[PDB]
């Protein structure tokens, strides 16, 4: 689906978010850089019911992708309500998890052996 | 008869006398340019005005030039624009109202050759303080034969108004339509010998100028604009920095801490 899906922090409840400014609508990506998505929401009638639940942290559905909002900048002018969204693909969400344990002194390691040692006992899902 | 007088390096010249085949048709001057300084609010009605201000105007001087060949007509083209057009700008004023002069600079206008000998011209003096003052200051006496004061100058006809004073508490009567204040580059200076510490409080508007040293009846105290000076030597870290000004219509000024005060004011009336 092209339109965007948006699930609260609570993930009591996920709607679609509409009225869109898809002019503004950009998707960045940039090999081992960036994935992210960027665009602007204005308070509408079609919208103003699930408008309080898009900020920070909520989590957006794009094309089957879920983006974690990381900046959101609500703005009023007069009756114009607007929030500018910038979410970051859930991936780098893995930055959440840390592995406070060393493996001290100089080793030939593998790919397989570091990720291993980076995404145990995960609580995250990943 | 209309015709048009031009200050100029000190000197009075008339249009008409300077030009004999140049004459005045007629003169007008355009409204004050009012412009209040909005702000808006999205979503509510209309502005906030702030505080009213006044932009340059035009005054304007239809003319016809009758001369009495073509070579004739030529010179007296460029006569005129010679005269006309100076580096920096000058004074103006008209038969019709001869008490009200305007601070002006021409603007660019094109003579309309109708025949051989006559052109039609419509000067126009841009006055960009935004606002017309008196031929006169306030010293010049209010008599018949200083030939300065006309009708329509909004003076007074139920007292008598003298701008220098003997006492420590008066009334100044500024005839404007501005409040005189030397912070907006009007032109206001004040005069005063007594003996003592000085301080001059204008009740009517609050202010109050204060000298924090010991004066004498021979030292001459001089307010011009925003600089005090006591003979023509800046004092203004002994004062309190303080400035008066004029309010419109009638002033009431208390003079405290001097004796034998003799003030005198000197102004000139702002008209719109």
């Amino acid at each position: 689906m092209d339109y965007v899906i948006i699930q609260s922090m609570d993930k009591e409840v996920e709607e679609i978010l509409t009225d869109i400014d898809y002019g503004s609508f950009s998707y960045d990506y940039e090999k081992n850089t960036s994935r992210a998505i960027s665009f602007t929401v204005n308070k509408t009638k079609q919208n103003a019911a699930i408008f309080d639940l898009v900020g920070n942290e909520a989590i957006l559905t794009y094309q089957g992708q879920q983006f974690v909002i990381k900046k959101c900048t609500p703005k009023s002018i007069g009756g114009t309500i607007s929030k500018q969204i910038t979410a970051q693909h859930i991936c780098y969400t893995v930055q959440d998890h840390v592995q406070y344990n060393v493996k001290s002194g100089r080793k030939k390691y593998s790919i397989q052996t570091v990720l291993e040692f980076a995404l145990q006992d995960n609580v995250l899902g990943f | 008869m209309s015709d048009l007088f031009l200050e100029l390096n000190g000197k009075v010249h008339s249009l008409s006398e300077t030009f004999p085949g140049l004459s005045v048709q007629e003169v007008s001057r355009q409204s004050p340019q009012l412009s209040m300084e909005t702000a808006e609010i999205a979503g509510t009605d209309g502005v906030i005005p702030g505080m009213t201000q006044f932009k340059p105007f035009i005054f304007s001087a239809k003319c016809n030039l009758q001369a009495l060949d073509i070579p004739d007509y030529h010179l007296a083209v460029r006569e005129i624009y010679e005269f006309l057009f100076q580096r920096d700008s000058y004074y103006i004023w008209s038969d019709q109202m001869p008490g009200i002069r305007y601070e002006v600079h021409p603007k660019p206008v094109d003579f309309s050759r109708e025949s051989d000998r006559v052109g039609l011209l419509t000067i126009e003096f841009d006055v960009f303080k935004g606002y017309a003052e008196s031929r006169g200051t306030s010293l010049d006496p209010m008599t018949f034969e200083v030939d300065l004061w006309q009708m329509g100058m909004n003076l007074s006809n139920r007292d008598d108004l003298f701008y220098v004073f003997r006492e420590n508490t008066f009334r100044v009567y500024n005839a404007g339509s501005d409040r005189v204040n030397p912070l907006m580059r009007h032109e206001l200076d004040i005069a005063m010998t007594a003996n003592g510490t000085p301080t001059i409080h204008n009740l009517t508007t609050g202010e109050s100028f204060e000298y924090r040293k010991e004066l004498q009846k021979t030292d001459v105290l001089l307010l011009n604009n925003i600089y005090p000076l006591v003979n023509n030597r800046r004092v203004g870290k002994d004062t309190n920095h303080g400035i008066i000004t004029l309010e419109k219509g009638w002033n009431d000024f208390e003079i405290k801490g001097v004796t034998d005060v003799t003030i005198a004011f000197n102004f000139p009336f702002i008209y719109r």
